[PDB]
RNA sequence: CUCGAUGUCGGCUCGUCGCAUCCUGGGGCUGAAGAAGGUCCCAAGGGUUGGGCUGUUCGCCCAUUAAAGCGGCACGCGAGCUGGGUUCAGAACGUCGUGAGACAGUUCGGUCUCUAUCCGCCACGGGCGCAGGAGGCUUGAGGGGGGCUCUUCCUAGUACGAGAGGACCGGAAGGGACGCACCUCUGGUUUCCCAGCUGUCCCUCCAGGGGCAUAAGCUGGGUAGCCAUGUGCGGAAGGGAUAACCGCUGAAAGCAUCUAAGCGGGAAGCCCGCCCCAAGAUGAGGCCUCCCACGGCGUCAAGCCGGUAAGGACCCGGGAAGACCACCCGGUGGAUGGGCCGGGGGUGUAAGCGCCGCGAGGCGUUGAGCCGACCGGUCCCAAUCGUCCGAGGUCUUGACC
């Protein structure tokens, strides 16, 4: 994928994946993805695998 | 995780909305309701009297907790939310339908019923 | 905190000026490494390096003085550019086993 | 020396089939010093110098098979401990020190409305009026960090030599890496 | 606010006994490097400057 | 006994007994088949949950559970809180009183004090001891820790059973509270490590910084150690002596009787076993590995001196070792600190120049820069040189060379 989108990344040959309601999702990564993303609009996201 | 009066929504339709957590079901001591687990709480509020109704003595189980569940697969999983499903003494749901995904779990501790109803089980 | 630094600061400062002062055991034991460390930077020697060293010390004269001045007299070794020497006596009322330290020379 | 033992490698988990965390342990054969027997009279420890080079800087199976390696010349490679086994190890607590009746000993402290009142840590009480002064009962700020700790059901998973070393099933060696580890599988229950 | 205070004349005896475990122990000092004399085990001095390097006065 | 004064209710915490035992095992009983109850004898090990409303305990109610015990110790605990409350003056009502005041009727609010001496407890050092002087290793008498449990499965839906049900016996698995230990995985830390920021003073103008804005001014983040929300693990076997309780062999009662004598059965319980000390258990224990008889003085001079690095120490340098102390490793024939150096980790691509847009900025060089303890090299630095103390081998008896 791309930490869902968070093109950064973090935590070994395992990692981990957060998640939201509605069969929707959020595979995941670092404390730079999280919080931010968990609170607005992905599009606008830069740094990473979006505003790449 | 999830006891006294921590609240959690529905994903099925039983006719609920959210529910307060009385006891963690199992036996004495015990202090925790983790998906798969089964809770002894009630309605904090439920639709316009579908079939349940606000403030209704209840029985529900575990399927969504942002407490993060460590998968024997040294893996990790969690959710943006915390809620579960009602039940008929017979570990049997009511909501005819599901909502947000869930986790293998259930299966492991009995419930298929939802296991599949679920839009997606993670 | 802000004090740990400050110290290292003025001490690092004063020192380079003389190259061996009189503070107690520890005090010295540290002003070393640091100050020390700093050195190793005068050694690096450049835009950056300087922009640091100074960053703390704050002061052309020196800052430069060392980077150029001493730095060299050291360009060769491997850290240690300081020889922390304990002392014989002790500040009064107190009774603190002060000590002296210099730039190994 | 009746047993087998060495020091703490460290911990980490990884692999398996579901996955599982253990700990590494260092120790070839720390030679063989005499051997336990109270024969003809009182016998226990001799010393026919054959040790290191520094050591004078300070100068019936278990023990038995020993005879095997302790007469060989001294040393004795460790590892019967094989594939899937339960010895037991006795670490050394951990210079944790003298602490409050808090962690030292489970206990609830200064509640709320007074769970702060620049108040806090400090036991509740000692003894009643009539009973009698005190008991040797209620612990105290009973220092820790030095205890001769250990445990049980110590299952070893695997081992290999490259350097004689052992992989463990759940670490909790007690003491810290580079620490003094001694193992055994005492009155095992999982047997 | 004297909750707790002694309760029985401390007993000279004891008292002192207490003050007993106390005691000094002369500076372990050694003798000059070449300074010739007695110095603070490990240091130059108003007799030295040496050690190996003349880092002092007199 | 106490008024030259023992601070009283409930709560909190920390608990400790006891058994008439609530849960838990073992039993005999039943109008007990099963299953589940009832009855009573034996056993306290361990254990016996969240809320509610009430100052309360008590108590009723809510959801659990195997269970959700009775009572001791001034209905334990104020020199340990609580301090609501009954129990200072206010002041209120109601209430009696000509009144004044008043009330186990009520209602608002109303100053619980830093320095433990002794005994006592938990802890760590100092002696002095254990009669050569010496470092290393073990025994444990005797103490202390811990012991609980639900549920799920085959045996089996077979015994029983008209049926709806549901076994001893025998065996898997999971989980609950709990405790020991431990960072790997997880999560909380991260007072400066790294990054973005607005206000300001110095900085030289720009840039590039600097304190202060707590003791970091603010925000994002963050090893290593500590630490749970998290990791292993544990409460078991089994051995012996019993309760109650069940039997055998058989008197006295030529017939019976667990019975005095003889022999066995039988418990979460005692003893042992499993961990945790531990001979200062003055009965100072064992054992191995070192040291050898030095000086001169009136004596059973077991008294004064060089010693033996056997040996230790002190001083230095260091430790998840740590209040001090004691305890551990090192002391330049060293890698012990720091230093440097690679390595990892961490922050998100720097200072500069460059190239696009009036500017703001961007894009590049550049996953840059900068890096606090984490893994490991290298004598740059700093553990130089030096002291002190330390044995000799007490008396009797005998066993062997």
């Amino acid at each position: 994928r791309e930490c869902d989108y968070c093109g950064t990344d973090i935590e070994p040959g395992t990692g981990t994946m957060f998640v939201h309601k509605d069969g929707a999702t959020t595979h995941f990564c670092s404390s730079k993805c999280e919080n931010n993303a968990d609170l607005r609009e992905a599009r606008n996201l830069e740094w990473t695998d979006t505003a790449r | 995780m999830i006891q006294q009066e921590s609240r959690l929504k529905v994903a099925d339709n039983s006719g609920a909305r959210e529910v307060l957590v009385i006891k963690v079901l199992g036996g004495s001591g015990r202090r925790y309701a983790n998906i798969g687990d089964v809770v002894v709480a009630t309605v904090k509020d439920a639709t316009p009297g579908g079939v349940v109704k606000k403030g209704q003595v209840v029985k529900a189980v575990v399927v969504r907790t942002k407490r993060g569940v460590r998968r024997p697969d040294g893996s990790y999983i969690r959710f943006d939310e915390n809620a579960c499903v009602i039940i008929r003494d017979d570990k049997s749901p009511r909501g005819t339908r599901i909502f947000g995904p869930v986790a293998r779990e259930l299966r492991d501790k009995d419930f298929m019923k939802i296991i599949s109803l679920a839009p997606e089980v993670i | 905190s802000s004090h740990r630094l400050a110290l290292y600061r003025n001490q690092a400062k004063s020192l380079l000026t003389h190259g061996r002062i009189t503070t107690t055991v520890p005090k010295a034991k540290e002003l070393r490494g640091f100050v020390d460390h700093l050195i190793h930077l005068a050694k690096r020697g450049d835009l950056h390096a300087r922009r640091l060293v100074l960053r703390d010390l704050q002061d052309v004269k020196l800052v430069r003085k060392l980077f150029d001045e001493i730095a060299p007299r050291y360009r060769d070794r491997q850290g240690g550019y300081t020889r922390v020497l304990k002392l014989a006596e002790r500040r009064r009322g107190d009774g603190a086993p002060l000590a002296l330290v210099e730039l190994v020379e | 020396v009746q047993g087998f033992a060495g020091y703490k490698a460290g911990m980490t988990p990884r692999e398996g089939m579901e996955t599982v965390p253990v700990t590494v342990i260092e120790t070839p054969p720390m030679r063989a010093v005499a051997l336990r027997a109270y024969e003809q009279r009182p016998l226990t420890e001799v010393w026919t110098d054959e040790f290191h080079s520094e050591l004078d800087r300070t100068l019936s199976d278990r023990l038995d098979h020993a005879l095997d390696i302790v007469e060989d010349g001294g040393e004795h490679a460790m590892n019967i401990f094989r594939a899937g086994e339960y010895a037991d190890v006795a670490g050394v607590t951990k210079g944790k020190g003298t602490q409050g009746p808090v962690k030292r000993w489970g206990v609830q402290k200064r509640k709320g409305k007074h769970a702060r009142q620049g108040w806090r840590r400090r036991i509740g009480n000692l003894g009643p009026w009539n009973p009698s002064r005190v008991r040797s009962t209620v612990p105290q700020q009973g220092q820790t960090g030095y205890h001769q700790r250990t445990e049980l059901n110590k299952r070893l998973i695997d081992i290999g030599e490259g350097g004689p070393y052992t992989l463990v099933k759940g670490s909790v060696p007690g003491p810290d890496k580079r620490l003094v580890p001694f193992f055994r599988a005492v009155r095992p229950n999982d047997q | 606010a004297k909750h707790p205070v002694p309760k029985k004349k401390t007993s000279k005896s004891k008292r002192d006994m207490r003050r007993s475990h106390h005691a000094l122990t002369a500076p372990n000092l050694t003798e000059c490097p070449q300074c010739h004399g007695k110095k603070l085990s490990h240091h130059i001095c108003p007799n030295c400057g040496y050690y190996d390097g003349r880092q002092v006065l007199a």
